[PDB]
């Protein structure tokens, strides 16, 4: 609802294409964080409603490292970045399970704990 | 050698996605 | 005055209601400098404030109910009174409630101090920059007491404090007691500290310095 | 009973013409309450009016007349027990909360009122209930109600309530809402807090150290409006709270370091020199690992502190160009904060403060890159920095390269905006004024871009044509261009017969502005042939 | 340190090229364009015409923005040749 | 006010501060609303000044100040120049009402 705000101002004015939007400060970056995610929606759940702008490379879902249950936020690379313009744009301020889960960009550092983590994701992801 | 992580992901529906459209 | 550098503390200001004029000392004997024009209004007190980093300039309350810091200044070829501050209290007459008549000054230059009889005391809080400049005032009201005597503290940059003998107005019997005054500088309001009762003919206050 | 079932229709024939009526009408049945009031049964009045207030359908306009005949009804009898009192705060005080402040203070003018007609004991009988309840927003608008409460009656009438639900250890929501009071007795009494400063230090530091984050944050904030609330006196009292900060900052991260960094953020200004530059140099610390929080409540925090800290003596200005000054202007002048407002407010602030220990020239040197941007929203944040800036930092710095990129980069920015606003004109009017004999040279081709959108079909650009002329005027004159305005004048004659009156309007303004200034006898219409126009238009 | 600034040099780039979306990467333009999997059934329309990945469920998810975005597409469009059609005398 | 009844000043000690006055209200003193012949700035209390509500005009507290108030030659000669800080508190009724009514 943050970001929903401001392209409403954005589109009023008549934008319009990349350059003169706020997504043009990306341009290298196809991660997006994902947040306010319900507590039972896991990876697979999360590679359902992004799909719909485009196909997903990798995911990351964020989850205590004793109890292993969601943080609420995730990382997910499109394939090809427009739909990173085209997630966070479009699906920000959407519901699933009563709460309104958030979206903007994001540049993401991977971190040494998950290493393996990558690759148990990257294979399922990887057979297609 | 015991698990590779005690983590790892689960590719797997919730109850949630499907139940909304019903 | 006619020395391109002199500084000496002595020099000194005599008014009178209306009248105020100036005169020098150094030479032994008092000699008359400057007699200012004429004033037209009631000048009910005149107190000189030096305030570190200059002249000094005195700080005179009168009728119309101002507090008027005038700094005497040369100009043209002869001497005139300039004014630089004058703030705004009460009504103009000499009328009990409005706070003149006891003008009491912090030694050091921090604050000026104000009071009636009766009612409000006032306390300006003075400070000097690229032009002299007034904090809004720190006030106190206790309402029945008739005030005699506002004599002030010395006070080596701790929190200005001052001491009178006030007086109330109704009460059965004449209890006149002496009550001191702390402004607090941190959290900037006036704080009546100490309040004894003492017989009642007495008369006035002194501030004795230090004890060390 | 029959006769006195007559006054049972007549209140409620009175507040029907009231609620719902013609204006002559309820007029006259206000008049009749406000006398007869007494009379009236406050049990019949009270039971009768507040269930109105409770439905769903009411319109504002209706409600207002209602609130209104409360107001009217309780500054009277003076007398009144406390059953009602429970009944007019639940309609009252959820008005403190409303969206627009003139429903907020008419919703506030009631509880002062109430609160001396009911008295003190009474009211803080009806909160105890309230304030241990377990709803969320009834708590929320009873912190709201006893903070209004505590300026009408003084707060130290009602401090030992407060010091009660602070520090009751009984519920833990108490001790929150406890110290949300705290706040708006802090944001009504402004200045005035202060003197009650000590009292309410009771409740606060005692209280930070609960277990409970939510009310760790909240006492976090709470510090922060009683430290910018009091201004340069409070220190002293802040001295006890300074130690737990840090080892909450030194850890704790997350959202409790917004909140932690607010209060130390908005301590500094009232420090001494001696530590003032010791706190921020720690804390400039904090903010530089902080630039990549992606969190808005972070972003407010760290726009605060650095808003704060270029007042301090210790950190000279050359430590800012030096460090602060490119990784804040790179990484907040972004594009996308220009889109929300409630955060481009406190990015130009943030700039303009800076402004002041940064040489004049240092910031309007940074500001090009944004003036020169494709992006519209975008380049007009930036003018608002250099408008802002521009009378907060005169021109006399410009070296004459930047003096000609700047007028570039606005007449860009003046001739691509889409809105109406007042922030371009003063913004380049604020140039000019500044600068004025240096225009010379860049008068000729402005004038000629005026005379240019003065055929502009859209009768927008028609308007800032010429509200940009009313600006340039006195600037011409000390340039002498009379020639020019001359032509100008002509050329705001022939267009005196515009159809747009919020063009037309301003096309006169700028007659009005050559007029002035210029010889009398040279006027080119001249005089003579203009005043019988006018004489028509007055029609 | 040098060695170290290159080794901190070279973290960047891997962290940089990570980030960096595929087909921009590859580029030069602008069944799936990278083999990736794709879905079957008709979509919804989009502003770049990209299509969903073989995973999607077949639900609309959206703000209802994208929608909105072609009715000013449309107007903007529109408005363009209204204003030469509606000129008049 | 004047003419407007409902209305409560401040009266407080004056500070050391000029009240301020909007576009609209501009010219006037603040105590007969008179637009001629103005003598001395008004000076409003500390408790008066602070944050945003200094900016406001001292007579309509709403819309933002630019001039400074004058005190009119006449309210000097009465002397209601000197009772307090001339300040109005709450908007009114008047002023409510209309806005209501439009919405």
């Amino acid at each position: 609802n943050k970001i929903q705000q401001i392209n409403d101002k954005e589109l009023q004015s008549g934008i319009l294409s990349p350059h003169q939007s706020w997504h043009n400060e990306y341009k290298d970056n196809a991660y997006i964080y994902i947040g306010n995610l319900n507590r039972e929606l896991t990876e697979g759940d999360i590679l359902t409603v992004f799909s719909e702008y485009g196909v997903p490379v990798d995911v990351i879902l964020s989850r205590d490292e004793n109890t292993g249950e969601s943080q609420g936020f995730a990382y997910l690379k499109y394939e090809d970045q427009r739909s990173t313009i085209l997630a966070v744009d479009n699906l920000n301020g959407f519901k699933i399970g009563g709460r309104a889960l958030k979206i903007d960009h994001t540049f993401y550092r991977p971190k040494r704990s998950l290493q393996k983590y990558y690759e148990a994701v990257k294979e399922e992801l990887d057979r297609d | 050698k015991s698990q590779y992580i005690d983590i790892m992901p689960d590719f797997s529906p919730s109850g949630l996605l499907e139940l909304e459209s019903n | 005055l006619e020395a391109g550098s002199k500084r000496e503390q002595s020099q000194l200001c005599v008014a009178t209601e209306t009248h105020l004029e100036l005169y020098d000392t150094a030479d032994g004997e008092l000699k008359l400098i400057a007699k200012f024009q004429n004033l037209f209004a009631t000048i009910t007190s005149m107190k000189s404030l030096d305030l570190p980093h200059w002249p000094t300039f005195l700080a005179l309350t009168s009728d119309s109910g101002n507090l008027s810091i005038v700094q005497i200044i040369m100009h043209a070829g002869a001497l005139r009174l300039k004014t630089l501050v004058n703030q705004p209290l009460t009504r103009t007459t000499l009328r009990r409630v409005s706070p003149i008549s006891y003008m009491e000054i912090d030694p050091n230059g921090r604050c000026i101090i104000l009071s009636s009889v009766e009612q409000n005391k006032l306390c300006f809080l003075v400070d000097y920059a690229q032009k002299l400049r007034i904090s809004s005032p720190l006030e106190i009201i206790r309402p029945h007491m008739v005030t005699l005597d506002m004599a002030v503290v010395d006070v080596n940059f701790n929190n200005p404090c001052f001491v009178t003998l006030e007086i109330d107005n109704a009460a059965t019997q004449l209890s006149v007691h002496l009550i001191f005054y702390v402004l607090e500088l941190g959290l900037n309001h006036i704080v009546k500290k100490a309040d004894y009762l003492v017989n009642p003919s007495a008369n006035f206050v002194l501030s004795l310095p230090d004890l060390s | 009973l029959n006769k006195d079932e007559k006054k049972e229709r007549t209140l409620s024939m009175l507040l029907l013409k009231i609620k719902n009526g013609n204006t002559a009408s309820r007029r006259t049945s206000m008049r009749i309450l406000t006398d007869k009031a007494v009379t009236f049964g406050p049990e019949m009045i009270f039971n009768r009016l507040l269930p109105i207030l409770l439905d769903r359908s009411l319109e504002d306009q209706e409600r207002h007349l209602m609130i209104k005949t409360i107001d009217r009804v309780l500054y009277q009898l003076g007398d009144l027990t406390k059953p009602y009192v429970h009944k007019i705060l639940v309609v009252a005080a959820p008005l403190l909360i409303d969206e627009d402040p003139m429903v907020r203070s008419t919703g506030q003018e009631i509880i002062t009122n109430l609160s001396t007609v009911a008295g003190l004991k009474t009211i803080l009988t009806v909160m105890r209930p309230d304030i241990e309840n377990e709803d969320e927003y009834v708590r929320n608008v009873t912190s709201r109600a006893a903070a209004v409460v505590a300026k009408a009656l003084g707060v130290n009438q009602l401090l030992p309530f407060i010091n009660a639900a602070c520090h009751s250890r009984k519920s833990w929501k108490a001790r929150h809402t406890g110290i949300k009071i705290v706040q708006q007795i802090g944001i009504l009494l402004g200045i005035g807090v202060l003197n009650h400063l000590t009292g309410l230090m009771s409740c606060i530091k005692d209280c930070l150290m609960d277990d409970h984050v939510p009310v760790r944050i909240v006492t976090a904030h709470t510090l922060s409006t009683l430290a910018e609330n009091s201004y340069p006196y409070g220190i002293e009292v802040f001295n006890v709270v300074l130690e737990p900060l840090w080892k909450g900052i030194r850890s704790h991260r997350g959202k409790v370091l917004s909140s932690f960094l607010k209060a130390v953020g908005s301590m500094i200004p009232l420090m001494d020199p001696e530590y003032a530059g010791y706190y921020t140099t720690e804390a400039m610390r904090i903010i530089r690992r902080e630039f990549d929080s992606p969190d808005d409540e972070m972003k407010k925090t760290i726009l605060l502190v650095l808003q704060k800290c270029s007042a301090v003596e210790s950190i000279t200005p050359k430590f800012l160009r030096e460090e602060i000054a490119p990784e804040f202007f790179q990484k907040f002048w972004v594009r996308r904060v220009a889109l929300d407002r409630p955060l481009n407010k406190v990015v130009t602030y943030t700039t303009v403060t800076l402004a002041k220990k940064l040489g004049c020239s240092y910031t309007i040197d940074k500001l090009l890159t944004p003036l020169r941007d494709e992006a519209e929203p975008f380049r007009t944040m930036a003018v608002h920095a250099v408008t802002r800036t521009v009378n907060l930092l005169g021109t006399a710095d410009l070296d004459e390269r930047l003096e000609t990129r700047l007028i570039d980069a606005l007449l860009i920015a003046f001739q691509e905006q889409t809105n109406s606003d007042s922030i371009i004109f003063k913004g380049f009017g604020a140039v000019t004024v500044s600068l004025d004999i240096r225009m010379k040279p860049f008068l000729a081709p402005i004038v000629s871009t005026i005379l240019n959108h003065l055929k502009h079909k859209t009768p927008l650009v028609r308007q800032h044509a010429a509200d940009l002329c009313a600006i340039l005027i006195p600037v011409i004159k000390n340039c002498h261009e009379f020639e020019m305005l001359n032509k100008l004048n002509i050329i705001l004659y022939e267009s005196l017969g515009e159809v747009y009156p919020e063009v037309l309007g301003s096309i006169i303004n700028a007659m009005y502005c050559i007029t002035s200034v210029m010889d009398l006898d040279k006027l080119q219409p001249p005089i003579n042939q203009i005043l019988p126009t006018l004489t028509p238009i007055l029609r | 340190s040098k060695y170290e600034d290159e080794k901190a040099a070279e973290r960047e780039q891997y962290l940089k090229n990570l980030n960096m979306g595929d087909v921009q990467k590859l580029g030069i333009n602008v069944t799936s364009l990278l083999g990736r999997k794709l879905y079957d059934k008709p979509a919804p329309e989009n502003r770049f015409a990209i299509m969903p990945g073989s995973r999607w469920d077949g639900v609309h998810r959206s703000n209802g923005f994208e929608e909105k975005w072609f009715a000013k597409q449309n107007e903007i469009n529109e408005k363009k040749v209204q204003s030469y059609t509606l000129q008049e005398d | 006010s004047r003419h407007q009844f409902d209305l409560i000043m401040c009266l407080k000690q004056p500070g050391v501060q000029t009240g301020l006055l909007c576009e609209k209200c501009d010219g006037k003193c603040p105590i007969c609303d008179s637009y001629v012949r103005p003598k001395r700035k008004v000076r409003v209390c500390e408790n008066c000044s602070f944050g945003k509500q200094a900016k406001n005009c001292i007579i309509c507290n709403l819309n933002v100040g630019v001039n400074d108030a004058f005190y009119c030659w006449e309210c000097c000669r009465l002397g209601k120049d000197k009772d307090g800080c001339p300040r109005i508190l709450n908007l009114g009724s008047n002023r409510l009402d209309r806005h209501f009514e439009k919405k």
